[PDB]
């Protein structure tokens, strides 16, 4: 066969230990989700990192301690005319209950009169969007760095029972070692099974959700499909000015490929940009393993990766715990908190 | 031709 009688027998106790780290993630996931912290003025708001539909973020420094964070803040009347009111509480309920080296980590939420907010660490490297629209492309193993992450991610997050549904490189920022950081999880939910809701980026989305399925959590691994070629192209697969447009290549599923892809890569790829739901990887049999069996990920050492022990092929400068040289600028605004509670039977879990 | 600045989500599909 192709592996040996060592190298196979190392792959399945592999296997079988990561089965045993998902099953003590799932306990202490569902300990945290059953049984789960700070107010505006004790922040000093700096700079705006980023914004959303919702709202924004912004550099913020702790009064007391000194330390840095990154503060989303959402306008409770645009959640609510936005019907975005669930997919609010399922962000904070979920961001406060998983742990997993590659996910932002949540320090502090509260709410105002006005306003929701999400206190998280704050990742200085950068999104990695900024980085790709600089340098054009990754080469295949900086892109293969980066998609090992996703992949241990998107499995951890799946064996929660958690979708994402919103994987990107705006949505993907670059730590002080060169790591992987998700952030945004807006869309995420937990789904057993499956779920209806049409929401995610139009590039990044699979054609099961442009054609009004009731999709899985295979979506997600479409998506990597999507953030792979992006990374090693350039560019994504389904690449059109308007959304209408973009939505009709998806659905086509015709995918082509630039000439300095690998064929491994592409292989790959055309295993995960698949309309198929019966011949997507990660939907079949074989789960998660068939991606990290691949010939595109035989040099990933996927303990290492975990373990963030492999050097990076990018590190970001670092010229300080505030600075912010990273990031794009944008127009600031002042953060208004009306003297009169808004919406407040509608964020009472909040 | 296509989009190169930051994608924003969408909530709906019309
Ligand atoms: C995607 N970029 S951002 O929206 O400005 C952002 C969102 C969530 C957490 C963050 C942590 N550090 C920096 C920026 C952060």
């Amino acid at each position: 066969g192709h592996m040996g009688n060592a190298a196979a027998a190392k792959k399945g106790s592999e296997q079988e230990s990561v089965k045993e780290f998902l099953a003590k993630a799932k306990e202490e996931f569902l300990k945290k989700w059953e049984s789960p912290t700070a107010q505006l003025d004790h922040f000093d708001r700096i700079k705006t990192l980023g914004t959303g539909s919702f709202g924004r973020v912004m550099l913020v420094k702790h009064k007391e301690t000194g330390n840095h964070y990154a503060m989303k803040i959402l306008d409770k009347q645009k959640v609510v005319k936005l019907k975005q009111i669930e997919h609010t509480l399922n962000e904070k309920r979920i961001l406060q209950a998983v742990n997993f080296p590659f996910l932002v980590k949540l320090e502090f939420s509260f709410k105002d009169n006005s306003n929701l907010y999400m206190v998280m660490e704050y990742v200085p490297g950068g999104e990695m969007f900024s980085h790709l629209r600089r340098i054009g492309r990754f080469s295949e193993p900086h892109a293969r760095f980066y998609a090992a992450q996703i992949v241990l991610t998107f499995e951890y997050l799946h064996s929660l029972d958690l979708i994402y549904r919103d994987l990107k490189p705006e949505n993907l920022l670059i730590d002080q070692q060169g790591y992987i950081q998700v952030t945004d999880f807006g869309f995420a939910k937990r789904v057993k099974g499956r779920t209806w809701t049409l929401c995610g980026t139009p590039e990044y989305l699979a054609p099961e959700i442009i054609l009004s399925k009731g999709y899985n959590k295979a979506v997600d691994w479409w998506a990597l499909g999507v953030l792979i070629y992006e990374m090693a192209a350039g560019y994504p697969p389904f690449f059109a000015d308007q959304p209408i447009q973009i939505y009709e290549k998806i659905v086509s599923g015709k995918v082509r490929f630039p000439s300095h892809f690998s064929s491994d890569l592409k292989d790959l790829l055309r295993n995960l940009l698949q309309v198929d739901l019966t011949k997507r990887f990660g939907n079949l049999k074989n789960g998660v393993n068939d991606i990290k069996n691949h010939k595109w990920f035989a040099t990933t050492d996927w303990i290492a990766i975990y373990q963030r022990k492999v050097e990076a092929p990018f590190i970001p400068k670092f010229k300080g715990p505030g600075d912010t040289s990273n990031f794009d600028d944008y127009e600031e605004e002042e953060i208004r908190v009306s003297i009169n509670e808004k919406c407040g039977k509608e964020f009472t879990e909040f | 031709a296509g989009r190169t600045g930051r994608r924003q989500a969408i909530h709906d599909i019309l």
